[PDB]
C-alpha cells in the first residue's frame, strides 16, 4: 500500500520495504502496473512468485526505460556503481515497470537525477580515491546531492571535519529527460532461511474444502489443528464461541 | 535566462557619499542567489558580495548588500577615491548565469587645472613614414577637455585624435594625449605647432609654441 | 589563495582555432571548476563553460555549444579552451575563473585575461617612436618624457619603464584605431631627476603576437 502515493524517490535515493512475516500475491500488484523489463538473477522469473522465504525486500524507485541497460550486474556505468548496487550473493529479481493513466496517486517527478560520478579528493596533496557502493549503503555521497538534481550536470562538493578525514566527498549529479508516463524501477532480493520460512503467497483453498456443501457426508476435517473423521451438521448453538 | 536592469550607470558623488546600485530582475530569482562584482580600471573583475547578502573574505565593510527576490541593492556607505570602479551584478540564480548591464562609479572630489605639455617631432620617424606631433595634458579633472590643434597660427581640422587615460585609483585625475600624425614631408613653413585647451581648470585656452 | 595565470593575446584568423590554457600556480586544483568568461571589447562579461578536473565534467552555455572544448590535464594541474570554429565576432578578452560548487558557484579568484584577435588582416611590429623632452618645463618637479609607440596592429603592447621599476607616474593611453587596421598608444614618465638623470636607458616594450621588444635612451634636447 505505501508503494502507490507521493512521489517516488529517485534513483540514489531509493526506499526500501522488508517484509519478514507476511503472505504475498505479486501478480496482485504487478496487475497495477504494465511491466516492461522482468529480468532476474539466480531464481527464475516465473520462481519469484510463488515460494516461501525468511525475508523479502522491495526496492522502488523512477527510473526511464531510456537507459534499462545501465542497471543490471552487467553495466560499469553510473547507475550500479554509485547509485544503487543489489547483493551478487542473494537471489534477487529486477522489474523496470510503468506507470498507467488510469492509476491514480502515483505523482510524477519532475525529472530522473542520478549520481554521475563520486569521488574523495585526499587530505594529502591530489590522490583521489572513488567512491564505490557496496550492498545498498545509500551510496555515501547522498548528503550533498538533493534528491532530484536540477540541471544537466551538477557539482557538489563538501568538506569532511579535520580528521576524520579532510577529504572532499565531491560528487556530480546528471539527469534526464522527463518522459510521459512516469516509468518505475523496482528491486527484489529475496534471501531463504535456515530452516524457518515466513514470507509465502496466500493460497485460499476452494468450496470442495469447505464445511457447507459438504452437510451429511463422511469428510476428512483439520480445523485450526485437530484433524480427524466425521459428518457435519446444522444445529442451534451450545458452549461459548 | 533572466535578461537584468542595473542603476543609472554613470555617477557623481563626493567623497564620503553613500551610494546606492540598483539590479532588477525581469524574471523572478531566489531571495538570496545573486553576487555583486567590482572591477577596477583595466584589470580582472574582484568578488564583493555572494548571495546579496555575505562579502568577500577580505572585502572593507563599506560594501554592504542587501535585497531579495526581484530587486537587489548594493549600498557603499562611506566612499575613497579607490572605489572609481564597474559593478556588475550577476544571478548565478537561473541559468546560464546572466552577468549585470554594469554600472560605473566616478568619485567626484576635485577640478584639477591641466598641465598642457607639447612632444614635437624628432628626426627618427622623420627619416620614415609619417611623423606626428602630440599634445599630453598631465593631471586634469574632470573628463571635459576639448584640444584643438594650431599650425603656424592658423586653425586644424578633424584630423586630430584625442585618447584620455581613466582616473588613477589614488590620483582620481584624468590625462589626455591628443596627436596630429602628418605626411612625414610637410614640415616645411609650418615653424610653429600648438594644442589649445578649454577646461572648467584656468581662465584662459592654454595655447602653446613649438618653433625649434 | 591561488593566483591564476593565463596566456597571451592569440592572433587567429575568422575560421580558426585557440588553445587559451589557464595555469593553476600551486600545483593544486582542488574540488574547484575553472569557468570561463568573455567580455566583448567595451561590453559585459557572459558565460561560456565550467569543468572539473577532479571528475572531468564540462559543462558549456547553449549558444556556444558544438564549438567550444573546455578540458583540464588534472596530473600537470593545467586548464584549458579550444573555441573551435570561431567567427569574427568573438574578438573578445576570455578571463578563467575558480568556482565553488552547487549553490556557491560564485567566480572567487580571476585569471589575467588573454585577448583573442580574430579577423585575416595582418601582424605589425611596434616601431617605437622619437621621445624628445621638453626644455624648457617645469622648475623640477615634472620634467615631462615620454617614449611613444605607434604603426603596430595586434594588441597588446605592455610599455614599462626601467623594465618594471619606475612605476610612480608611467601614464598609458589606450590604443585608438588609425587610418589602417593598426593603433597606437602612448607611454609618458614623469622624472624629478632633470639635467642628466639617473636611470634613463629605459622603455622595454612587449609585444605578445610580434615577440619583439625595443629598449631605447631618452635625452633632454
Amino acid at each position: 500500500s505505501p508503494l502507490l502515493s507521493g512521489t517516488p524517490p529517485q534513483v540514489y535515493n531509493f526506499k526500501r520495504l522488508v517484509f519478514t512475516n507476511c503472505n504475498y500475491n505479486l501478480t496482485k500488484l504487478l496487475s497495477l502496473f504494465s511491466v516492461n523489463d522482468f529480468t532476474c538473477s539466480q531464481i527464475s522469473p516465473a520462481a519469484i512468485a510463488s515460494n516461501c522465504y525468511s525475508s523479502l525486500i522491495l526496492d522502488y524507485f523512477s527510473y526511464p526505460l531510456s537507459m534499462k541497460s545501465d542497471l543490471s550486474v552487467s553495466s560499469a556505468g553510473p547507475i550500479s556503481q554509485f547509485n544503487y548496487k543489489q547483493s551478487f550473493s542473494n537471489p534477487t529479481c529486477l522489474i523496470l515497470a510503468t506507470v498507467p493513466h488510469n492509476l491514480t496517486t502515483i505523482t510524477k517527478p519532475l525529472k530522473y537525477s542520478y549520481i554521475n560520478k563520486c569521488s574523495r579528493l585526499l587530505s594529502d596533496d591530489r590522490t583521489e580515491v572513488p567512491q564505490l557502493v557496496n550492498a545498498n549503503q545509500y551510496s555515501p555521497c547522498v548528503s550533498i546531492v538533493p534528491s532530484t538534481v536540477w540541471e544537466d550536470g551538477d557539482y557538489y562538493r563538501k568538506q569532511l571535519s579535520p580528521l576524520e578525514g579532510g577529504g572532499w566527498l565531491v560528487a556530480s549529479g546528471s539527469t534526464v529527460a522527463m518522459t510521459e508516463q512516469l516509468q518505475m524501477g523496482f528491486g527484489i532480493t529475496v534471501q531463504y532461511g535456515t530452516d524457518t520460512n515466513s514470507v509465502c503467497p496466500k493460497l485460499e483453498f476452494a468450496n470442495d474444502t469447505k464445511i457447507a456443501s459438504q452437510l451429511g457426508n463422511c469428510v476428512e476435517y483439520s480445523l485450526y489443528g485437530v484433524s480427524g473423521r466425521g459428518v457435519f451438521q446444522n444445529c442451534t448453538a451450545v458452549g461459548v464461541r | 535566462e533572466i535578461v537584468l536592469t542595473q542603476s543609472p550607470g554613470t555617477l557623481s558623488l563626493s567623497p564620503g557619499e553613500r551610494a546606492t546600485l540598483s539590479c532588477r530582475a525581469s524574471q523572478s530569482v531566489s531571495s538570496s542567489y545573486l553576487a555583486w562584482y567590482q572591477q577596477r580600471p583595466g584589470q580582472a573583475p574582484r568578488l564583493l558580495i555572494y548571495g546579496a547578502s555575505s562579502r568577500a573574505t577580505g572585502i572593507p565593510d563599506r560594501f554592504s548588500g542587501s535585497g531579495s527576490g526581484t530587486d537587489f541593492t548594493l549600498t557603499i556607505g562611506r566612499l575613497e577615491p579607490e572605489d572609481s570602479a564597474v559593478y556588475y551584478c550577476q544571478q548565478y540564480g537561473s541559468s546560464p548565469w546572466t552577468f549585470g548591464q554594469g554600472t560605473k562609479v566616478e568619485i567626484k572630489r576635485t577640478v584639477a587645472a591641466p598641465s598642457v605639455f607639447i612632444f614635437p617631432p624628432s628626426d627618427e620617424q622623420l627619416k620614415s613614414g609619417t611623423a606626428s606631433v602630440v599634445c599630453l595634458l598631465n593631471n586634469f579633472y574632470p573628463r571635459e577637455a576639448k584640444v584643438q590643434w594650431k599650425v603656424d597660427n592658423a586653425l586644424q581640422s578633424g584630423n586630430s585624435q584625442e585618447s584620455v587615460t581613466e582616473q588613477d585609483s589614488k590620483d582620481s585625475t584624468y590625462s589626455l594625449s591628443s596627436t596630429l600624425t602628418l605626411s612625414k614631408a610637410d614640415y616645411e613653413k609650418h615653424k610653429v605647432y600648438a594644442c589649445e585647451v578649454t577646461h572648467q581648470g584656468l581662465s584662459s585656452p592654454v595655447t602653446k609654441s613649438f618653433n625649434r | 589563495q591561488v593566483q591564476l595565470v593565463q596566456s597571451g593575446a592569440e592572433v587567429k584568423k575568422p575560421g580558426s582555432s585557440v588553445k587559451v590554457s589557464c595555469k593553476a600556480s600551486g600545483g593544486t586544483f582542488s574540488s574547484y571548476g575553472i569557468t570561463w568568461v568573455r567580455q566583448a571589447p567595451g561590453q559585459g562579461l557572459e558565460w561560456m563553460g565550467r569543468i572539473i578536473p577532479i571528475l572531468g565534467i564540462s559543462r558549456s552555455v547553449q549558444k556556444f555549444q558544438g564549438r567550444i572544448t573546455i578540458t583540464a590535464d588534472k596530473s600537470t594541474s593545467t586548464a584549458y579552451m579550444d573555441l573551435s570554429g570561431l567567427t569574427s565576432d568573438d574578438t573578445a578578452v576570455y578571463y578563467c575563473a575558480r568556482e565553488g560548487g552547487s549553490g556557491y558557484d560564485f567566480f572567487d579568484y580571476w585569471g589575467q585575461g588573454t585577448l583573442v584577435t580574430v579577423s585575416s588582416a595582418s601582424t605589425k611590429g611596434p616601431s617605437v617612436f622619437p621621445l624628445a623632452p621638453s626644455s624648457k618645463s617645469t622648475s623640477g618637479g615634472t620634467a615631462a618624457l615620454g617614449c611613444l609607440v605607434k604603426d603596430y596592429f595586434p594588441e597588446p603592447v605592455t610599455v614599462s619603464w626601467n623594465s618594471g621599476a619606475l612605476t610612480s607616474g608611467v601614464h598609458t593611453f589606450p590604443a585608438v584605431l588609425q587610418s589602417s587596421g593598426l593603433y597606437s598608444l602612448s607611454s609618458v614618465v614623469t622624472v624629478p631627476s632633470s639635467s642628466l638623470g639617473t636611470q634613463t636607458y629605459i622603455c622595454n616594450v612587449n609585444h605578445k603576437p610580434s615577440n619583439t621588444k625595443v629598449d631605447k635612451r631618452v635625452e633632454p634636447k
